[PDB]
């Protein structure tokens, strides 16, 4: 398949995902950044400049949302491995290989985090990662290196 | 790091509530001077609306607040205290519940029994809470509500297919007021709707007169209708008559009569010889009651009426 | 198949009509999932993962795949299982994302310009698919019967467009359709017709 065509594929992916994110009654007025204090370990905030660490906040965002029984929060997650997928194929495209990585080892407090704060886990999350997206097609956008 | 109180709150649609907040961070307590108030992470609560009572205590409260929609499992909202930018993850839930709901009771033309309907359509904004009746009983009719009445008892009802609950008073009491009101009833607590009086004779159903009958006056050119009062109410009370020329769809045309000892009323036709369907109600004049259901359709006969002026 | 409108499940059927002469066998449905794509040279598959799913009145097979993912080939077939052995009939890939069925255009407008005399109708895409999607309208005189024109816009970018007509008064009765410009999809449903208004447009033009 030509790279076009995957890239392509990938944008569409990312304004798909943008608008299932955008549908959700929680995330009406919620912009991007925040200062949670007791929610650091969730990507965003400082911006990502390579690939490694950009997988390593997929998987992040996918560890995140693994913990919510939702469909919604399902079928985003699916996506985001067809994401991942597509960022896995593009990179080795290119010629630099990407080791698959998991994701933090200690996000054992994430789950005590929920029992304090599950609506706020969420809510603040997902903008978050909504915010990621929009950064997504920037990143796709200036042709970023291995 | 941060507390609340009180945590829980539930209160009804219109009410007022405040809450308190002390934050903590950096290893020091910040000063309630520089609180701000955050509604659902979403909105920010106007500064006008805060409060200081401590040196290091902050306090908010609301005014008309509005229902809580329920938004996926979650169905309560969150409101937050923090210093300009940071805010910590822990929360206070609001519960609001719209306590009014409306009880319809209607009164048999026999007087034995009390049919009485409601409906649950306003409880979406939280499922999951106990509705139960609660009436008073009283010798006298009711009047001016005073206040709520600490005595009372419970009555339960069924649920049919339409969705209503629905229970029946039997036997009843005619000059007697059933001061009564629906409550729901949480796991945090209680909320009890605003009462109503009801009385018995106030809202009465008249049963439905029968045995009508039309005839067309022979040398008279006049419709005459006879029948018999209803046995109850024995009040006085008005007469209501519908009459068509009988097919597949009619064009009715409304008369009405206020003579309660009136028994038949005359009035001319165009027609000469049509079949008519002429149909009876039966209410109080003042209004009170309910309207009762149509009679059964009585019929004429065609025959001659007079000489031909021209043949 | 084809996926639903709002991307959350793919549905679709077999055909019994012309097999029912060759009954007595037990017939049964196998998937199997590919990484990205479906394929580009097909080769038999060793593993794949039966399906359940039961029979719909008109005799079509209904079968409901929830959830989906958007950008991964399906590779199913069908095996026929007779009293002496089983075949498996050729295999079908399928990639969800091309065989998405958009939904119909909603708040569609259509009045006569004033002091223009072109009629002007207006509308709003769907909210998916994200990618460029072509329109086609079709109108004509309301009444019991009516002789329609077609039209094509081939602009993704365009939700207004202006047109012609003879009659400048009567009721016009316009519906849209949208489908994907690349071409692989199928055709949307019928928008809600919209009825103009009978009003003045110019002044007159004799005494
Ligand atoms: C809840 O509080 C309101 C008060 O609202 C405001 O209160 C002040 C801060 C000031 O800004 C007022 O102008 C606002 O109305 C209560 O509304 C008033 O309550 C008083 C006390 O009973 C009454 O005399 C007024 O008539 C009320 N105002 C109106 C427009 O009717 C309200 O009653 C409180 N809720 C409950 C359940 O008591
Ligand atoms: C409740 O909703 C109504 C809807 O118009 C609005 O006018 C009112 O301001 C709302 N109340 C609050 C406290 O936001
Ligand atoms: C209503 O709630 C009260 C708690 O105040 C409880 O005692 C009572 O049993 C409840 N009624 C029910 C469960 O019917
Ligand atoms: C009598 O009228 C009431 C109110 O219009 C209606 O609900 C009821 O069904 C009627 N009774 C019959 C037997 O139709
Ligand atoms: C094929 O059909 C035979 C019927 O005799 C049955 O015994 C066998 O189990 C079937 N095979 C499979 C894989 O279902
Ligand atoms: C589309 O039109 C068909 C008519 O064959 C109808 O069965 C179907 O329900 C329609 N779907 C929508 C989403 O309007």
């Amino acid at each position: 398949v030509p790279i076009q065509k995957v890239q392509d594929d990938t944008k569409t992916l990312i304004k798909t995902i943008v608008t299932r994110i955008n549908d959700i009654s929680h995330t009406q007025s919620v912009s991007s950044k925040q200062k949670v204090t007791g929610l650091d370990f969730i990507p965003g905030l400082h911006p990502i400049l390579t690939l490694s660490k950009m997988d390593q906040t997929l998987a992040v965002y996918q560890q995140i949302l693994t913990s919510m029984p939702s469909r919604n929060v399902i079928q985003i997650s699916n996506d985001l491995e067809n994401l991942r997928d597509l960022l896995h194929v593009l990179a080795f495209s290119k010629s630099c290989h990407l080791p698959w990585a998991s994701g933090l080892e200690t996000l054992d407090s994430l789950g005590g985090v929920l029992e304090a704060s599950g609506y706020s886990t969420e809510v603040v999350a997902l903008s978050r990662l909504q915010g990621s997206l929009q950064d997504m097609l920037w990143q796709l956008d200036l042709s970023p290196g291995c | 790091d941060v507390i609340y109180f009180p945590p829980k709150i539930l209160t009804s649609v219109g009410s007022n509530v405040s809450f308190h907040c002390i934050y903590k961070k950096e290893n020091k307590i910040v000063p309630s001077k520089e609180i701000v108030w955050w509604m659902n992470l979403a909105e920010k609560i106007p500064q006008s609306q805060y409060d200081v009572v401590s040196d290091h205590v902050s306090k908010v409260t609301f005014f008309n607040l509005n229902e809580t929609k329920p938004r996926g499992k979650f169905t309560y909202d969150a409101v937050y205290c923090c210093n300009e930018h940071e805010c910590h993850h822990r929360y206070a839930e609001l519960y609001v519940i719209d306590v009014n709901i409306n009880i319809s009771c209607e009164t048999d033309g026999y007087l034995t029994k009390m049919t009485c309907r409601w409906s649950t359509s306003t409880i979406q904004s939280l499922a999951e809470s106990t509705l139960q009746l609660r009436y008073h009983r009283s010798s006298l009719y009711c009047s001016d509500i005073p206040s709520i009445h600490p005595i009372s008892e419970p009555k339960d009802c069924y649920l049919q297919s339409d969705g209503f609950y629905e229970c029946i008073f039997q036997p009843i009491f005619l000059l007697s007021g059933y001061t009564m009101w629906i409550r729901i009833n949480h796991s945090l607590g209680s909320l009890d709707s605003p009462p109503t009086c009801v009385l018995p004779d106030s809202v009465v159903k008249p049963l439905p007169p029968s045995s009508v009958k039309a005839e067309i006056t022979i040398n008279i050119g006049l419709l005459k209708i006879s029948w018999e009062k209803p046995v109850f109410p024995e009040n006085n009370l008005q007469f209501q008559i519908r009459y068509g020329l009988s097919g597949k769809e009619v064009q009715w045309k409304m008369y009405e009569v206020y003579d309660a000892k009136s028994k038949s009323v005359s009035l001319p036709v165009p027609d000469l010889c049509a079949v008519y369907a002429v149909q009876v109600r039966c209410k109080r004049l003042d209004g009170l009651g309910y309207w009762s259901n149509w009679s059964n359709p009585a019929y004429t006969v065609v025959m001659d009426i007079k000489v031909p002026m021209r043949g």
